[PDB]
RNA sequence: GGUUGCGGCCAUAUCUACCAGAAAGCACCGUUUCCCGUCCGAUCAACUGUAGUUAAGCUGGUAAGAGCCUGACCGAGUAGUGUAGUGGGUGACCAUACGCGAAACUCAGGUGCUGCAAUCU
RNA sequence: GAGAACAGAAAUCUCCAGUAGAACAAAAGGGUAAAAGCCCCCUUGAUUUUGAUUUUCAGUGUGAAUACAAACCAUGAAAGU
RNA sequence: AAGCUCGUAUCAGUUUUAUGAGGUAAAGCGAAUGAUUAGAGGUUCCGGGGUCGAAAUGACCUUGACCUAUUCUCAAACUUUAAAUAUGUAAGAAGUCCUUGUUACUUAAUUGAACGUGGACAUUUGAAUGAAGAGCUUUUAGUGGGCCAUUUUUGGUAAGC
């Protein structure tokens, strides 16, 4: 746009980590994340990197490494039809289940699982994981927000109290929980209890049923079809963190084709880079084309 | 009045990188720093917490304690005729291992190993460096390769 | 120069700047040497030896009064300078077979005062739209 | 409720930019009749 | 090619700037109260000018943001004023076009002397889908240059709809 | 091999222009009851994954492209410099002896590599 | 840089470019871009105990500083600070 | 000066190998900053002055200003680059590996981190050269006007300054 960038320019320009400039770490809090009290040497310290994308969330238990970080567990909330989840697969419900299985799922694989259960009540209580008293002490984590604005009722959050649930220490506070008075400057947990069961989906459905007819069946179109009433909602909730911590553990995707077969076909749809030889070829003639005064 | 304040002198010495200023990687945190390590000292002046004074820029000491977020560092310092010995708390982004160090160990445990290898057939070693030798003899041949045979070449100027 | 032949005949450049400050103390009891540090007096251009001076372009057959014209200006110059005549085009680089090679070949294109050259580094839309004589079928 | 937009900008100082200055300007100027 | 890019207003910015704080700016600010039927947000000087008659950080002008429908509606308003004419000026070179009007008496609004008169400057902003793209806070990216908002191209867009005119060079 | 999440090193990764991209993913994108934040549901928050689209982001390809990276008996053993002499010169300065040795220049090659985890005709 | 009534070189509004060419009380130098800068929200770690250490150094004092220990607090979802 | 504890050892105004730190010399300025000579092209649709239908919210023009690609020259308090000479540390017994003991610290954790028991390796035990012995304590004299040479270098016209 003839505001052209001078050589200049372009050679004292320093440029941002690779990533900063992709717009996906900040890393500003990735240090205050991931930096060991020296005298912890190398004790990891674990994250709880929790991220939501416009159709999935992703909950992974990462640490650092010079040579790069890595992860112990990962849970997704797209695994959630085989603990009987179908629907609504990145609203608050389907973090508090996708975060309650990666707690599970961590602390089964850590044998720290038969001890600390977690809450198995549930009903939005503000509380932590306390130790069990002369014995082992919970499986620590800090909460990777990423880039997520910290607001009060915030998706994010929903792993965060589905992981604490699960028997992760996860060290958190209410303020940010649905249900957060900040004139009672306190919480009441009955709207969180309904959040951790999708109580303001179910809520909504009904609304909109009853003076919607038209959208009603559009926004909810997949539940028509499967005759999820609303108000079996809460059951469908239930009955999965049941089925989540029973079989906790992580069963991969059966796959089609082999790891290597993907390969020989998949960017068989990459455009191939030229050599030098046809590269100078290709200006050679390039220069007669254009060689005449137009 | 002459001057000399804490940081006079360190235009230059404290001083980022070319093209290197801004934030410190993430490599320098997850490194991990014993007691009786060895360490270089340079300054990182981004990070004005737990500097080491300018003088101690470039000097290589031992790790005596590793606290939060320093080591304690023991550098000898020449003053007057004597060497005297510093404590120096020094936040990690001024601290790197040393690869001298570093190459030592890997040269202590060689030097086991060639040692096993060698008693396991009763044999000697020589487990100990020795200077570059002079040269045995060689016979270069002259086929292909039949000596060019240069001469002076006169004066010439050309502005 | 151009009184012994003329104006248009020739260019000649100053090719030191007298960039460098001197001072004085100027001993104004007479203070002394206290505080004794310049005021600053004249300007001095830093030359090294062999560092070229006065330059003259002209024609070919103008040599003689142009040397003469330097000869002439040296005798108000400190020191010893050597009048240099050089094998070289004008204010040019290239030694004169050279640049008449990069002309019978259209790669000199009149850039004012000085003059434009032609790489093989550009976009070809630029190399060839500013030197339309290197890539012609015309001899 | 009242609301104020907040200046993104550094400065401080109570000065007009060197966009100011008055040189340049018109010996013309729109001059009602 | 030409199915998603399909390019339409951002946003109507409605800009009065009285010079002058206090009840004239209150008042101007009623006016851009009830255009909108959003609450207006005033803006500061950002230096003292003598000549004009302002203090450096004093309340001068007003504003207020509209998106959608109802700057649709209100772009039409004006558009009425402006007699569906503009100049080939009024289009900038980043596919944003503006105009301004003597009193907004002129489009709709019943008078009342409790207020007055208050002319106006109208600027609208235009994009296409995908502009946030540029404007979301993770992985902040900036729009192709095919895609994006031109002269051209917001020129013979004003005009195809409104079927209005733009004059001159 | 593609893709995504978290990364290491932080331009061989940046900049400009133009093409291309199967599949999945990512995205743009639909909506405003609910928690939540705006002058403005634009950003931020929540809801649907449903109405839509690769247009853009993104990914690669192109370019006697800008930058950056690597190399070379390209300049150059040049400039500078440690040591030596009852060496040269009126001097500025210079050469020799034992050694070290650049930059600008020129040309040639290159244009992200890579760790954990999930996933994909 | 391109754009909008009164509105001008200079008022307010929009877009685009923008490696810092700004700002950080002060001298200058270093340092800093999802900040160290601008707006905002909450705050008294400008606190309590007495040791170790770096600079100047005699390895005295002073001023200034750095890293812990034991408290008591502030802030943030938090790691942290 | 008086000695004392020991006696091959731990040393060293030195080299080597390994690995650090530096911004001076040079160099650069069609790289950043600050300078500096000259044209050339291009914008004014937005400083200015006319000439042309006084016409001019119209052209041709010269003038600046800025823009672009070039050009001659510069820096103790400029700089990407960047020597030489100087300069830190290391080259093992106070070491290495194996087993596993302590603790109130630390870890999700018999995890670590410190410090140890028991076992194993004494030919070159981990470069060169030298060592006229190493270590150590106490006390006390004189001195506290300096000057000169090579090189580096500040002030000064300079000086046996
Ligand atoms: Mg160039
Ligand atoms: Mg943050
Ligand atoms: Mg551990
Ligand atoms: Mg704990
Ligand atoms: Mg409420
Ligand atoms: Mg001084
Ligand atoms: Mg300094
Ligand atoms: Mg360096
Ligand atoms: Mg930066
Ligand atoms: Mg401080
Ligand atoms: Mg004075
Ligand atoms: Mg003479
Ligand atoms: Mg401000
Ligand atoms: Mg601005
Ligand atoms: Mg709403
Ligand atoms: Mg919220
Ligand atoms: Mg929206
Ligand atoms: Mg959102
Ligand atoms: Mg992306
Ligand atoms: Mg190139
Ligand atoms: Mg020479
Ligand atoms: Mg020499
Ligand atoms: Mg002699
Ligand atoms: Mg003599
Ligand atoms: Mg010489
Ligand atoms: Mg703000
Ligand atoms: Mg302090
Ligand atoms: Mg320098
Ligand atoms: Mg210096
Ligand atoms: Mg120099
Ligand atoms: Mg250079
Ligand atoms: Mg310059
Ligand atoms: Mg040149
Ligand atoms: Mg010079
Ligand atoms: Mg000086
Ligand atoms: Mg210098
Ligand atoms: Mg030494
Ligand atoms: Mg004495
Ligand atoms: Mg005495
Ligand atoms: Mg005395
Ligand atoms: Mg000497």
């Amino acid at each position: 746009q003839k505001d052209a960038k001078s050589s200049a320019y372009s050679s004292r320009f320093q440029t941002p980590f690779r990533r900063r400039r992709e717009g996906k770490t900040d890393y500003y809090q990735r240090k205050r994340l991931v930096t060991q009290h020296k005298a912890k040497y190398n004790t990891p310290k674990y994250r709880l990197v929790v991220r939501f994308t416009n159709k999935d969330i992703i909950c992974q238990i990462i640490s650092s490494t010079i040579t790069g970080d890595v992860v112990l567990a990962a849970a997704y909330s797209h695994e959630l039809p085989r603990y009987g989840i179908t629907h609504g697969l990145t609203n608050w419900a389907a973090a508090y289940a996708t975060g309650l299985l990666i707690a599970r799922r961590t602390l089964q694989k850590l044998g720290l699982d038969e001890t600390y259960k977690g809450v198995e009540e549930v009903e939005g209580e503000y509380e932590l994981t306390e130790a069990v008293e002369d014995g082992p002490r919970p499986f620590k984590v800090f909460l990777d927000i990423g880039l997520q604005r910290t607001t009060t009722g915030a998706r994010v959050f929903g792993a965060l109290k589905g992981a604490s649930d699960g028997g992760l220490y996860v060290p958190h506070s209410e303020n940010r929980f649905p249900g957060w008075d900040f004139e009672t400057e306190e919480i009441d947990p009955e709207l969180l209890r309904s959040y951790i069961f999708g109580g303001h989906v179910s809520q909504y459905m009904e609304e909109l049923a009853d003076d919607d007819e038209e959208r009603f069946s559009e926004l909810f179109k997949g539940y028509l079809a499967d005759d999820i009433d609303a108000d079996s909602l809460e059951d469908i909730y239930t009955s999965a963190h049941e089925a989540i911590r029973a079989d906790p553990a992580f069963k991969p995707t059966e796959k089609k084709f082999t790891k290597e077969q993907y390969a020989a076909e998949s960017k068989k749809y990459r455009q191939t880079k030229l050599s030098k030889e046809e590269r100078a070829a290709r200006v050679a003639a390039k220069i007669a084309a254009l060689a005449g005064q137009q | 009045g002459k001057s000399h304040g804490y940081r006079s002198r360190t235009r230059y010495m404290f001083q980022r990188d070319f093209r290197k200023h801004g934030a410190v990687h993430l490599s320098t945190y997850l490194k991990v720093y014993k007691v009786g390590d060895i360490v270089d000292i340079k300054a990182n002046g981004s990070i004005q917490k737990g500097m080491p004074h300018k003088f101690y820029q470039g000097k290589t000491g031992v790790v005596y304690n590793v606290t939060k977020s320093s080591v304690g560092v023991i550098i000898n310092k020449m003053v007057g005729n004597r060497y005297l010995e510093k404590r120096l708390n020094l936040r990690v982004e001024h601290i790197k291992h040393s690869k001298c160090r570093q190459e030592f160990l890997e040269r202590v445990k060689a030097n086991a190993a060639k040692r096993a290898e060698a008693k396991a057939q009763g044999v000697a070693v020589q487990l100990k460096r020795q200077p570059a030798q002079p040269r045995e003899s060689r016979i270069v041949s002259t086929e292909g390769n039949v000596p060019q045979t240069l001469a002076p070449v006169p004066y010439e100027t050309f502005i | 120069m151009t009184t012994v032949s003329g104006r248009d005949a020739f260019h000649l450049r100053v090719r030191v700047h007298p960039f460098h400050v001197l001072r004085i103390n100027k001993m104004l009891l007479q203070q002394g040497m206290r505080g004794a540090w310049g005021k600053p007096h004249g300007l001095a251009a830093r030359v090294d030896i062999g560092q070229i001076i006065f330059s003259v372009r002209t024609k070919d057959s103008n040599k003689d009064v142009v040397v003469e014209g330097l000869r002439r200006a040296r005798y108000k110059f400190p020191g010893q300078q050597k009048i240099i005549l050089s094998k070289k085009w004008g204010f040019t680089n290239l030694d004169r077979p050279e640049y008449l090679k990069k002309r019978e070949a259209g790669e000199v294109k009149d850039d004012g005062a000085f003059v434009k050259f032609l790489s093989k580094k550009g976009s070809l839309e630029n190399n060839i739209r500013e030197f339309p004589e290197y890539f012609a079928a015309q001899a | 409720k009242e609301i104020v937009k907040s200046n993104t900008s550094s400065k401080k100082a109570d000065v007009p930019p060197p966009s100011a200055d008055p040189s340049k300007a018109r010996k013309n100027r729109p001059r009602p009749s | 090619q030409n199915p998603m890019r399909d390019l339409k207003i951002e946003k109507l910015v409605l800009n009065i700037s009285v010079g002058e704080s206090g009840d004239r700016l209150t008042r101007a600010s009623k006016v851009l109260e009830q255009l909108s039927g959003q609450t207006p947000v005033q803006s500061k000087a950002r230096y003292t000018v003598r000549t004009f008659g302002i203090r450096r950080n004093e309340k001068i002008a007003v504003h207020v943001t509209v998106r959608g429908p109802k700057a649709e509606e209100i772009l039409e308003r004006g558009l009425k004023v402006k007699e569906y004419q503009l100049r080939d000026r009024n289009f900038s070179a980043t596919g944003n076009f503006g105009f301004g009007i003597d009193e907004h008496i002129d489009l709709g609004i019943k008078y009342d002397p409790s207020i007055g008169i208050f002319g106006m400057d109208f600027y609208v902003v235009m994009n296409r889908p995908g502009a946030r793209v540029t404007r979301r806070k993770r992985c902040k990216g900036t729009v192709g240059n095919s895609h994006k908002t031109t002269k051209e191209d917001t020129v013979s867009w004003f005009k195809q709809k409104y079927d209005a005119d733009v004059l001159d060079k």
